[PDB]
């Protein structure tokens, strides 16, 4: 099914992930998508930061939801 | 008629 | 589930405004005209009260912890008195009248209302000007804080909206109705009450057509409707507190009939009719176990369980 | 031991002073909106000069503003000093 | 805290860079010490006072130190108890003041010591240590049964000398273990002694790191991380493992390159020290620094103040850094600014920042019983936080309220 | 009682021809370490390094003064005014 | 009596004394707000630097720009806009003009761009469905401007605050029309220093066939 | 960000390469310090950019895509701080910025 | 009884015996050695008594406002 991943300054993505797949599944679509590596990433559903060991129906993530993404770039 | 515009 | 206890008081005399039992559920403060009659339910104790009030006073807020009580009425007046030490602070500030306020739920900053489309914020102690809430386009009637945490404002107001606010930084938060604009339908039935919930996730409204619903905002939806088997009235709202697991909603009609709906439920189980058959309903309150009613005559109900 | 912030010394730049100043400047007639705008004027001019001479100090690492240092503030402001050395 | 709920997203960024607050406190001051909770500052001041603000105005709910009990001379520390409702406060009047906030400007008990005080860390609620002048053991001030009684433990093993290991002059109590407390001598090493709350006390780690004056040592509140603050100008990250077996390496250092300046205070972020934020010493130095504490790089510099800047407090609940002036005295405040949103006018409306491309759909030219519940608070917050545990409001002086208007 | 405006040439004369200190110290001193507040806090001021401050403060507004009595006389009056003085920076790029 | 005599003597003269709160223009106060009507009535009684921004926003492209390496992507990383490195702190409020107005915070300077204007981009047709539909349900509220005649662009539902702006015949502000990287963007000038907290103005230009601005040397209708 | 190219390391664009080596065969001191280019070339990279920034700005507002010298006039005098930077200076054709005394205006 | 009112008064006595007597008794204690840092407690506990002089400068108007409060019912 689709999702959106909606990043924070202003535009989407179009990913398709299962319900069953992980955030490290879905994080690991991020990166194939942008190269950013999943360990900058945090993906944010009503508020909650979700965890990557956790599935997507765990958190009644649903049809066409925008998540939020907000990458930490490095250093400097 | 109602939507603005520059220069008309 | 519910019933009956006993009637105290009796009915007619001067306008019965509003009635609040304070938090810790055994006293109740009757509001009529600039006076205020306290009533304690141990053994049906009665107490006179009077206030530094001169016209109608439409508000009435409990301190949380039951040792104060403010009110603002129509001649602009924001008065902070105690309940045994009398008259402690005043404010004087809005260029409107005031319908309705709420004490934060650590007491300290009371939200407050005018009514030429503005919320103002008056730091008690302080007793000074905080922030402008301005969003609204009319006359705004109840400006409700959850019991729980503090964090946000819903305005409810007569031109048909439900907009919550910020009470940090004062910036209108979420808006769940249209307006005047921006539909131009005759849809804009405009809100009397609007009362947030015990945990205060979920918002309860009363718009002026009798039609109650239950607002999940955070989502930006509803999720429940309550209709009588237009209105003139500001009447009071509230959502009794019974022990079982269901907790029934309350709203008065037009006339003096209260009947009690089954919010897990979209129906009634139950109306409450025996009382207040003469006169009609501008408020309620309740208590964990005690609840009040009060119509243009005063005559307070308790019930229970 | 003390502690005190100042305040309003540039009166001390007095309205006698200020003549006796243009006097050596050969004027013979100062309007008195003059003594509050010389006063701007030189508390513009001693800013910008003090600003150099405590950030070549603070670079020194002292507490004290010498001499030489007030002078290279004023040299690098094209207002070279002549009586204080270097 | 339902704000940032809906605030909406995009506010968790683990630190705030504009300063939006400053508290204009004429009589100076030291300390700086949050709430448990985003509710009030307490303002440990120079000449005696402590001022404690309520933060959503401002300004002061009270000013304790009226009725019995006021530091007299400076006060140096301010902790809280776990809850919010208590306050240690150590002055240098050679008194430790533990507050009652129920019974406001009235002190609830008191200790005089041997000398002026430097620091206090609150472990429960009661118990408190509290750094004595010069004296190579910390006595930690345990607020018994009976109010008369405070056993100053010393906070040492029997014979084992730390002469040559310095003298304890900072203890910071690890938060997940809370029998552990470690001790910073003023000649390098750092002894780490385990309360059993009998008296035993297991000498778990003594190690010399360098030849330096340990001024500051601070636990990250997973005890992951820990970092030390020498009188070289140096602070240094370890990490931290403990199951009693206790054990540390040098993670990073961190040292003002150009400057070459000293370290005046030093705190971690929330939830595992992602972030640590210096206040550095000399002239010009006018920034909180920031530290990616895991690449080691300067971060951000939060550029908000104009003249050095002495103690550094982080309530994460508010997302707030509390900053005292060492010049003027005030009290700068960084904070988490969001701006509003004009989509909260409408429930429709959505705010855009490129012209996007619509694509053209057919119809533009044509013509609940669900589960509701009412009684559990939430559990959590956007940032993780401990919420729904409910914090100790502040009681309005409701005594002396009553005559308030008239004259203080 | 003189002509009004004879004393001043009297005047002017008697200052152009000494070198002393216009402005008295003291009151001088004390502005110097009031400015310099700003900059750093608690500064020493090595007390030759003061009257390297008057020497160069006097010296720089007696130049102004020269070049704004030239602009006085230009606009045809011999009565100095600020909106001279403001002139004078303006053309010599301070302002 | 004698107990409400005792009353009475505090409440008789200090209510000559302790209400002081005559504040207003006085209007028709007599009615109590215990009946509870409507009284719908349009009465209105209410009132009617860039530095570190600029460094700001060039810490962005210090940081994002390490790691777009490969993947390149827009995914929002597309330099997050430009035209947005300069926007203002420009708010909405309620307008002494109209419902919602907006105003600069700041003492912005003669000829500096506030905000580009920021929606949907809709083609002629598709605007003329739209400018029935909205007015068919009754909006009332025409937020479509023009890049080229071909094509306009929607503010009322997407969009950024730059709709928020009013008509002012006598102007303040004026929309040229900037082109970055090979696409018209609509940018919002100003013409005349604007005050802190003063309402930006514009005119419209509805080529050709009512102005509640109040002003006096403008035409009456638009 | 790297490791070759000192400048990479530091992530900036302005060369550390040539700088150090000009500050050593430009005789400003005896002994060049390691760290002291860097310095150096994050002050110039910033000036640059700055100034880039307001050209560029000035460069869209009279519709042209690239820079020509009387945009640069344009950046450096309207603004308040960089102007003073370089008040002596003058840059080679590169207009006047506008403006008229206002008793020249009729009335 | 004047059971609205006794609870203050009584604490208002509190400040002539208790809270009296606890900062009575600090002051002949000092007599027992003789009579900076060793004992300056002298000044500062004119500055506490200075808030216990004005406290019955304050604890006046708490008790005055009951003779208010009586005689307005
Ligand atoms: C380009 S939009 C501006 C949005 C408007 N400020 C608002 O609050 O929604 C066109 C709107 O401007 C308003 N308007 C146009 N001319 C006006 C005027 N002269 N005075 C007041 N309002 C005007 C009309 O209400 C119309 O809906
Ligand atoms: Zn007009």
């Amino acid at each position: 099914m689709q999702i959106f991943v909606k990043t924070l300054t202003g535009k989407t993505i179009t990913l398709e992930v299962e319900p069953s797949d992980t955030i490290e599944n879905v994080k690991a679509k991020i990166q194939d998508k942008e190269g950013i590596p999943p360990d900058q990433q945090r993906l944010i559903f009503a508020g909650k930061q979700l965890e990557d060991g956790r599935t997507l129906s765990d958190y009644n993530i649903q049809k066409e939801s925008t998540l939020h993404l907000v990458l930490r770039l490095r250093g400097c | 008629a109602r939507t603005m515009q520059t220069a008309r | 589930m519910l019933q009956f206890d006993k009637q105290v008081l009796p009915a007619s005399g001067k306008i019965s405004t509003s009635c609040q039992i304070s938090p810790d559920g055994e006293l109740i403060a009757i509001c009529q005209n600039t006076d205020m009659l306290v009533y304690e339910i141990s053994s049906s104790k009665m107490m006179k009260l009077t206030t530094t009030h001169k016209e109608c006073i439409n508000c009435l807020c409990w301190s949380p912890d039951s040792k104060c009580i403010a009110s603002g009425s129509e001649d602009f007046t924001v008065e902070i008195t105690h309940i045994i030490y009398g008259r402690i602070r005043r404010l004087m500030g809005h260029t409107a009248p005031v319908i309705s306020i709420c004490y934060n739920n650590k007491g300290n900053i009371l939200c407050s209302s005018s009514m030429d489309e503005s919320i103002k914020e008056w730091h008690v102690l302080s007793g000074t000007a905080l922030k402008t809430m301005s969003a609204h386009s009319d006359a705004v009637v109840s400006i409700d804080i959850p019991k729980f945490d503090s964090s946000i404002l819903s305005s409810g107001s007569y031109d048909g909206l439900i907009r919550i606010f910020d009470t940090e930084s004062g910036h209108c938060l979420k808006t769940l109705t249209y307006d005047k604009d921006w539909i131009a339908e005759d849809g804009v039935v405009p809100i009397s009450t609007v009362k947030f919930s015990r945990n205060g996730k979920f918002l309860l409204v009363k718009s002026l057509d009798n039609v109650v619903k239950l607002w999940e905002y955070t989502r930006g939806t509803v999720v429940r409707t309550f209709l009588w088997p237009k209105l003139k009235y500001n009447c009071g709202l509230e959502l009794i507190y019974p022990q079982g697991k269901d907790p029934l909603v309350i709203s008065g009609n037009d006339s003096g009939s209260m009947c009690v709906w089954n919010v897990y439920s979209k129906n009634l189980v139950q109306k409450i009719d025996e009382k207040h058959r003469n006169s009609p309903l501008i408020s309620i309150s309740a208590s964990y176990d005690k609840v009040a009613t009060l119509s243009l005559n005063g005559e307070c109900n308790l019930f229970r369980v | 031991r003390h502690r005190k912030v100042l305040r309003d010394n540039i009166q001390g730049i007095t309205k006698p002073a200020i003549r006796r100043l243009a006097r050596r400047g050969g004027v013979k007639r100062i309007s008195g909106l003059i003594y509050e705008e010389t006063r701007g004027v030189l508390k513009v001019f001693l800013e910008n000069v003090i600003r150099d001479a405590v950030t070549y100090t603070e670079h020194a690492k002292r507490k004290t503003v010498t001499a030489m240092d007030v002078v290279y503030a004023l040299k690098r402001q094209g207002r070279t000093l002549y009586g204080f050395g270097g | 805290a339902n704000l940032l709920l809906q605030d909406p997203f995009g506010v968790l960024k683990e630190y705030p860079e504009k300063l939006t607050h400053t508290l204009e406190v004429p009589v100076a001051a030291v300390c700086v010490k949050f709430s448990p909770r985003g509710d009030y500052l307490a303002v440990g001041c120079s000449n005696g006072a402590i001022i404690i603000y309520d933060m959503d105005s401002l300004k002061p709910i009270a000013m304790l130190g009226t009725h019995s009990g006021a530091h007299t001379r400076s006060v140096q520390s301010v902790c809280w108890s776990n809850d919010g409702r208590y306050l240690w406060s150590s002055g240098r009047d050679w008194y430790a003041k533990l507050w009652d906030m129920t019974q406001p400007t009235k002190c609830f008990q008191q200790y005089k010591f041997d000398g002026p005080l430097w620091s206090c860390h609150v472990v429960r609620w009661n118990v408190c240590i509290v750094t004595v002048v010069e004296e190579p053991t910390a006595y930690v001030l345990t607020l018994t049964d009976r109010q008369n009684a405070f056993h100053c433990f010393p906070l040492l093993e029997q014979d084992q000398d730390i002469s040559g290991h310095g003298y304890t002059l900072v203890a910071c109590p690890h938060p997940t273990i809370e029998s552990i407390i470690i001790t910073g001598t003023s000649k390098g090493w750092i002894n780490a002694f385990q309360l059993d709350l009998e008296d035993k006390i297991r000498c778990c780690y003594e190690e010399k790191i360098a030849n330096a004056n340990i001024k500051q040592i601070i636990i990250s509140p997973s005890g992951t991380r820990i970092a030390i603050n020498g009188s070289d100008r140096t602070i240094r990250q370890y990490q931290l493992i403990v199951e009693h077996s206790v054990s540390i390496e040098l993670e990073h250092k961190y040292q003002d390159i150009i400057n070459r300046l000293q370290w005046n205070t030093i705190f971690f972020s929330n939830h595992s020290g992602e972030y640590l934020v210096a206040s550095a010493h000399g002239s010009s130095a006018h920034d909180l620094y920031l530290w990616e504490t895991s690449s080691g790089s300067l971060v951000r510099v939060l550029e908000g103040a104009d003249e050095e800047l002495l103690d550094i407090d982080w309530n994460f609940y508010s997302m707030r850094i509390a900053s005292n002036g060492f010049e003027s005295g005030w009290v700068y405040m960084w904070s988490i600014v969001i701006p509003p949103k004009w989509s909260a006018l409408a429930p429709d409306f959505e705010e855009v920042e490129e012209n996007i491309d619509y694509q053209e759909k057919e119809n533009e030219f044509d013509i609940e019983e669900i589960a509701i519940d009412l009684c559990t608070p939430e559990k959590y917050d956007v940032r993780g936080n401990d919420i729904s545990m409910p914090s100790f409001v502040i009681p309005i002086d409701y005594e002396g309220v009553i005559i308030q208007q008239h004259w203080a | 009682r003189y002509r009004p405006g004879t004393v001043a040439l009297r005047e002017i004369r008697r200052y152009q021809k000494s070198t002393e200190l216009l402005i008295r110290k003291l009151p001088f001193q004390r502005l110097v370490r009031e400015i310099a507040q700003d900059f750093k806090t608690d500064l020493r001021f090595q007390s030759s390094a003061v009257m390297a401050l008057q020497e160069a403060s006097e010296a720089y507004l007696v130049g102004l003064f020269e070049d704004t009595n030239l602009c006085g006389i230009h606009a045809k009056r011999v009565t100095i005014m600020p909106k001279d003085i403001q002139l004078a920076r303006r053309i010599r790029g301070e302002r | 009596y004698q107990q409400i005599e005792q009353n009475g003597i505090i409440r008789d003269n200090q209510i000559a004394l302790n209400e002081k709160e005559f504040d207003s223009t006085l209007a028709s106060t007599t009615g109590s707000f215990i009946a509870e009507g409507f009284k719908k009535i349009p009465d209105k009684l209410k009132s009617s630097s860039s530095r570190l921004n600029r460094v700001f926003q060039r810490r962005f492209q210090q940081d994002i720009e390490a790691q777009r390496a490969a993947i390149g992507f827009e995914s929002d990383l597309l330099s997050l806009n430009q035209l947005t490195k300069r926007k203002k702190p420009v708010t909405f409020a309620r307008s002494a003009i109209h419902n919602w107005g907006l105003y600069a915070l700041e003492p912005i300077a003669a000829k500096e761009m506030i905000i580009e204007y920021v929606g949907e981009s809709i083609r002629q047709p598709v605007a003329e469905m739209r400018e029935k539909r909205y007015i068919k349900s009754g909006i009332g509220s025409s937020y479509l401007f023009r890049i080229d005649e071909n094509t306009v662009i929607d503010a009322t539902k997407r969009g950024g605050i730059a709709r928020f702006i009013n008509h002012c015949c006598e102007p303040s502000c004026t929309a040229k029309i900037i082109k970055v990287d090979g696409r018209k963007r609509i940018v919002i000038y100003a013409l005349r220093d604007i005050g802190t907290n003063e309402e930006l103005t514009y005119d419209y230009k509805f080529e050709r066939e009512p102005c509640l601005c109040g002003a006096p040397s403008c035409k009456g209708f638009l | 960000a790297k490791a070759k190219t000192r400048s990479s390391r530091a992530g900036l664009q302005f060369p550390v390469g040539r700088v150090h080596r000009l500050l050593r065969k430009g005789n400003y001191a005896e002994r060049v310090g390691a760290g002291a280019p860097v310095y150096l070339a994050a002050v110039l990279e910033y000036l640059t950019a700055e100034i880039l920034e307001l050209a560029g700005n000035a460069a869209r507002d009279n519709k042209k895509t690239r820079i020509i010298p009387r945009h640069l006039q344009l950046a450096v005098r309207n603004d308040e701080e960089l102007n003073k930077l370089l008040g002596r200076v003058t840059i080679a054709q590169g207009g006047v910025l506008p403006n008229i005394q206002s008793v020249l205006l009729p009335k | 009884k004047l059971s609205k009112l006794n609870e203050e008064d009584a604490v208002i006595e509190k400040y002539v015996n208790w809270i009296g007597e606890v900062n009575e008794r600090l002051s002949p204690h000092f007599n027992q050695p003789t009579g900076w840092i060793t004992l300056s407690q002298n000044d500062l506990s004119e500055q506490k008594d200075s808030l216990e002089n004005v406290k019955r400068r304050l604890d006046l108007l708490i008790s005055v406002r009951t003779n208010q409060l009586r005689i307005s019912f």
